[PDB]
């Protein structure tokens, strides 16, 4: 009776502590769900920030990114399981335009999901060069597939790269205002969307993760703690 | 059963007029965002229109936007694609496809392979 | 006392009902609080209590001010001059320790977790008696109810000593923490590469951490400036008439002001967050 | 050919539901109008366990109705002890990614699976102290959604690759492969006889399956969207189902359709965990509005409401012997009823 | 896909092939079940605290 009871209450103990060690461990590491297409270098970006999962360290906090890739198409109960990520680092290739819809949809269906609605997205803008080529190449035309280009204006607080060709901001502005007009579209200020534009040689990737990151937990922090 | 039944399509000379009736059963229509999505021959799906629960929010792909025009009829459970200035490149097996869920903003509907509430299609073919 | 009365009469009965009001709203809403939500609100708890506590000092200061006499007793006045006292530094405390949280939660985010906030039963009672024992020396010094009781006689190197040392710590520490405290914050939360384009939350959170570190300093300086030259008044040092009447009338003004700090910390730190503008809602 | 078998499903489906209608005598509502209502349920969280540090997708009662195990998104398997809330054990999983959690019948393993695509089994009884991993089974090419032991040896596990497997876990290959569904799967329900069960997809279809032959006995089809629990009625000769419109449908086997429908007007979140009492007269379902539901199964009325968890209700269950019902939610919490 | 029709052919006919009951008899057991076993489930009758190990 007591005698096996003193012997469970210790193993608790046990457990207990090893559990607050882990529990330590645990919020201390921040988790990201990385998705993305085929074409779209998530995969590149993994690699140049040194599978299913990778692990980076930047200004000594600990993050691991997790690439689900060993399932089928449909996303939906497995996106489930990531609602509890600090970020969704969401990977669109901007060359490729006839894929540009089906990202612009499933960004949306993230960005409206249930268990979603709470999480940020660090949008990556990937392989500008290309798509910068495309746009001097002027053999594919953006308003082919997307008519409304022909109607867009490249916004005031653009910060197009030196000695870029307009043409060419004007679609990467384009196409970060595609993005961001779901991200506010029903945002309700709970979550937002953090556009950049990487390329295949960007090698600043995981401090824009990092910045994006902190500035998603300070967010959280005000959002939290309003009584104190 | 979740059945998406799909009438309409053919052959048609570039320019012409069509109109893609979908009849469903099985479900509550007006609770479920409806979708329509074709594939061409030689290659995957791709979402083509959608229109939400009462009809209030229809979206278009770029490329069929200002052509093609997407409506319900709640009353009777059908959905209608009327397809107007039709191209060589629109040509495809057309497809109704339901959001998982209702009552929901987001859709995942547009499975390469096998998705579950999709319906058997029709075919559209624009030539001379 | 003639002016001082009809000045803090007037000051304490303006104060009075909104303190009351404000400060016992936002308890209830603290109870509400804690039964919609897990997270603890100690630190702000205990200023809400503190402000209430100086609320409910005033009105026997405004009796004995409008009457002129007090048939109450001296142990309930010398207690009712405590009090005001120590629930104001304990007041000035807890501004510290908000202060001190909010800073660690938004220039440090990642290190501050939830499990940081772990010691803060212990940070709020080692100041509530710490304070208390402090103010324990204001019923000494001071042994007509408020403003008519003598001075005890004691030595002026060993008073300016204890007054130096007693402005120093429960000012210059509060102070210089606090302005440390807003620097960094107001630092963290601005944005200088481009960031997501918000609804405005983290330039309210701006406007917010500012307004507040201003009404401390604004109705805590004062007071702290005149302290010292109305005790030297008090014990005689000063014998200037004219000068011993403007200390006089100036910390008559700083305490009022103090007094209205502890009536409007309510709204700005409480009355401004959204939660209690969706909660009342 | 494909147009000829076309219209031959077609036609087996219409007369299918034309046998099915014929055997649609009477519902089972106005049959069961005539017995008085159980009227409301109280139920009370005697336990709550804690310790949990992210949201619990899975557990499973002991077949000794004492010990129970909860898989936590941690990565962690805590294995409890439901009367005096000791974590009996706390096992680290190499995937934190777990959706799925069984307990076997002797009490001796525990099963875990998720994102990995592995079911990994563990061995609670070893000489050597702590648990070990004791095998890992992989073929599946898809989630493992839930897990089932048949016995000490063999384990019925259902996967996101629209299959289901039967492993013999000493040999470790996949000895039996169910397919068939057109969706992920995303529960099954073992009988008590151990001889037949039933999983539900995410094509709004259930199936029952003959785990000796491996082909599919049956199919029922009455449900709108995504299948996410499913149950066996105590008799064995009936199970219900909870989906995503809001809905829970009880089947019965040799009817083969749809009996009754579980759900309400301002019911509109999905099910995600459904399970019966020991009689089978109240059947207890998880919602997503972060409250259990307690139906009376036989009069399709809600008898009772356990609000208790801030978060998603994620996973259900009931004692062999009828003691409690534990409820694991989102908010890392795994609470205890009676 | 051909042989994916054949399979869902031949699973419709191995469907169809099989037997069914009346639902009024189905109705029946399970109500007798319920009936039957009302006695032992404690979720369905509150036992006495002192014979719950929780309480
Ligand atoms: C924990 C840190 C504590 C910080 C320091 C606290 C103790 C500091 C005490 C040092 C000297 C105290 C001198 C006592 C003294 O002079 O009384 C305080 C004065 O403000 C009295 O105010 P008085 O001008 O008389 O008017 C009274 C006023 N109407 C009233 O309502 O209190
Ligand atoms: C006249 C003066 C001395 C009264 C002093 C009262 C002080 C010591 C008492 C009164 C109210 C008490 C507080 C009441 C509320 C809380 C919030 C609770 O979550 C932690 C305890 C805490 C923080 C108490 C700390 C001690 C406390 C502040
Ligand atoms: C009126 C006077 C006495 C107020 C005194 C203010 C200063 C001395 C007090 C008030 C708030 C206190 C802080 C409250 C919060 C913390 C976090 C704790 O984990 C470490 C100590 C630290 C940093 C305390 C340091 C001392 C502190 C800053």
């Amino acid at each position: 009776q007591r005698n096996e009871e003193k012997a469970q209450r210790e193993a608790n103990k046990k457990i207990e502590k090893q559990l607050q060690k882990d529990k330590q461990v645990y919020r201390a590491t921040h988790r990201l769900l990385l998705l993305g297409a085929d074409n779209s270098g998530k995969s590149t970006i993994v690699k140049q920030m040194r599978i299913f999962e990778t692990k980076f360290q930047v200004d000594k906090v600990n993050f691991h990114m997790f690439d689900v890739g060993g399932q089928r198409d449909e996303r939906r109960k497995w996106i489930q399981c990531f609602n509890d990520v600090t970020a969704i680092i969401f990977v669109v290739d901007s060359s490729d335009y006839n894929r540009l819809q089906e990202a612009l949809n499933l960004f949306k269906s993230i960005w409206n999901n249930r268990w979603l609605r709470t999480i940020s997205v660090i949008l990556f803008l990937n392989k500008q060069d290309l798509l910068a080529e495309k746009v001097l190449a002027g053999k594919s035309k953006i308003e082919d597939y997307f008519p409304e280009f022909a109607r867009y204006t490249t916004p005031e607080d653009a910060t197009p790269e030196p000695g870029e060709d307009p043409r060419v901001t004007r679609a990467k502005y384009f196409i970060r205002d595609e993005f961001l007009r779901i991200s506010t579209a029903s945002g309700d200020g709970r979550h937002y969307c953090y556009p950049h534009f990487t390329c295949a040689v960007d090698t600043e990737n995981a401090r824009r993760i990092f910045n994006d990151c902190r500035d998603i937990i300070q967010r959280m922090h005000l959002r939290q703690y309003e009584l104190l | 059963q979740v059945q998406l039944q799909e009438s309409g399509g053919g052959l048609v000379q570039p320019g012409g007029s069509l109109r893609l009736s979908c009849a469903a059963s099985g479900f509550t229509f007006s609770n479920y965002k409806m979708n329509w999505v074709r594939q061409a021959p030689g290659k995957g799906l791709e979402w083509v229109s959608d229109i939400s629960q009462s009809g209030a929010s229809i979206s278009y792909t770029g490329s069929v936007k200002g052509r093609f025009t997407i409506s319900r009829d709640n009353a009777k459970n059908t959905l209608y694609l009327q397809m107007n200035s039709l191209k060589p490149e629109d040509t495809a097996v057309y497809y109704c496809a339901r959001c998982p869920a209702p009552f929901t903003r987001d859709c995942f509907d547009v499975t390469s392979t096998t998705y579950a509430y999709r319906g058997q299609g029709t075919q559209v073919t624009v030539s001379s | 006392t003639d002016f001082r009365y009809f000045i803090y009469a007037v000051t304490y009965t303006v104060i009075l009902v909104p303190g009351l009001i404000g400060n016992i709203l936002a308890l209830w809403v603290f109870y509400g609080y804690m039964k919609e939500t897990k997270r603890a609100v100690i630190f702000m708890i205990n200023l809400a209590i503190a402000d209430l506590l100086q609320v409910l000092s005033l009105p026997l200061r405004i009796f004995y001010y409008l009457n002129h006499d007090w048939p109450f007793g001296p142990g309930l006045c010398m207690f009712c001059f405590y009090l005001k006292y120590v629930n104001m530094y304990a007041s000035i405390y807890f501004l510290v320790c908000i202060s001190v949280r909010r800073f660690w939660f938004l220039m440090y985010p990642f290190r501050f977790h939830d499990c940081k906030q772990k010691y803060d039963l212990y940070i709020s009672i080692a100041g509530w008696l710490i304070i208390c024992l402090a103010c324990v020396l204001f019923p000494l010094l001071r042994t007509k109810c408020f403003v008519d009781l003598p001075t005890r006689n004691v030595n002026l190197a060993q008073s300016v000593v204890m007054m130096t040392i007693g402005e120093l710590i429960g000012f210059v520490t509060p102070l210089l923490i606090v302005l440390y405290c807003t620097w960094k914050t107001v630092l963290s939360l601005q944005d200088k590469y481009p960031m997501a384009q918000d609804l405005g939350e983290k330039q309210k959170a701006l406007k917010m951490i500012l307004t507040c570190a201003g009404v401390f300093l604004i109705c805590f300086a004062p007071y702290h400036f005149s302290f010292p030259l109305d005790f030297l008044v008090k014990s005689n040092e000063i014998k200037s008439c004219l000068a011993r009447r403007v200390i006089l009338i100036f910390h008559s003004v700083a305490l009022c002001l103090a007094s209205l700090n502890s009536c409007l910390d309510p709204v700005i730190y409480y009355f401004s967050t959204n939660e209690f503008r969706r909660r009342l809602s | 050919e494909l147009d000829q078998l076309r219209q031959e499903a077609e036609q087996l489906k219409n007369q299918i539901r034309d046998a099915r209608k014929a055997c649609a005598d009477a519902t089972l509502s106005q049959i069961t109008n005539n017995i008085d209502p159980v009227g409301r349920i109280q139920m009370r969280t005697r336990r709550t366990l804690r310790g949990h540090l992210a949201k619990i997708y899975a557990m499973h009662w002991g077949t000794d109705s004492r010990l129970l195990v909860s898989a936590s998104q941690d990565g962690k398997l805590i294995i409890w002890d439901s009367y005096t809330t000791n974590k009996v054990h706390a096992i680290p999983l190499r995937s934190s990614w777990v959706m799925t959690c069984a307990y076997a019948p002797s009490g001796n393993y525990v099963a875990c699976g998720g994102l990995d695509n592995i079911c990994s089994i563990y061995n609670l009884k070893t000489r050597e102290g702590n648990v070990r991993v004791s095998r890992e089974l992989a073929g599946h090419t898809g989630r493992l959604s839930c897990c089932r032991f048949l016995d000490d040896n063999q384990i019925v596990t259902s996967s996101g690759d629209t299959t289901c497997a039967l492993w013999d876990i000493e040999t470790g290959q996949q000895t039996t492969t169910f397919t068939g569904h057109t969706g992920d799967v995303m529960s099954l329900s073992l009988a008590p006889d151990t001889r037949l069960f039933v999983s539900g997809a995410c094509d709004a279809s259930a199936k029952l399956w003959d785990v000796r032959e491996g082909m599919c006995r049956q199919t029922f089809t009455g449900h709108e969207s995504d299948i996410n629990a499913i149950c066996f009625f105590p008799n064995g000769n009936a199970f219900a189902t909870g989906s995503d419109d809001a809905t829970c449908r009880l089947f019965d086997l040799r009817a083969d359709q749809e009996l009754m429908t579980y759900s309400h007007d301002n019911i509109i979140c999905g099910i995600t965990s459904v399970s019966f009492s020991k009689s089978g007269r109240l059947l207890l379902a998880g919602y997503d509005d972060f409250n259990c539901n307690v139906w009376d199964a036989l009069k399709a009325d809600r008898a009772g409401v356990l609000a208790g968890h801030d978060n998603r209700v994620s996973c259900l269950g009931v004692t062999d012997d009828g003691m409690a019902v534990a409820t694991g939610s989102w908010d890392s919490f795994l609470k205890i009823w009676n | 896909s051909i042989a994916q029709a054949r399979k869902l052919v031949e699973q419709l006919k191995m469907e169809a092939n099989i037997d069914r009951i009346k639902v009024s008899k189905a109705a029946a057991d399970l109500m007798a079940y319920c009936e039957a076993h009302a006695k032992e489930d404690p979720l369905l009758t509150p036992v006495p605290a002192s014979e719950n190990p929780f309480r």
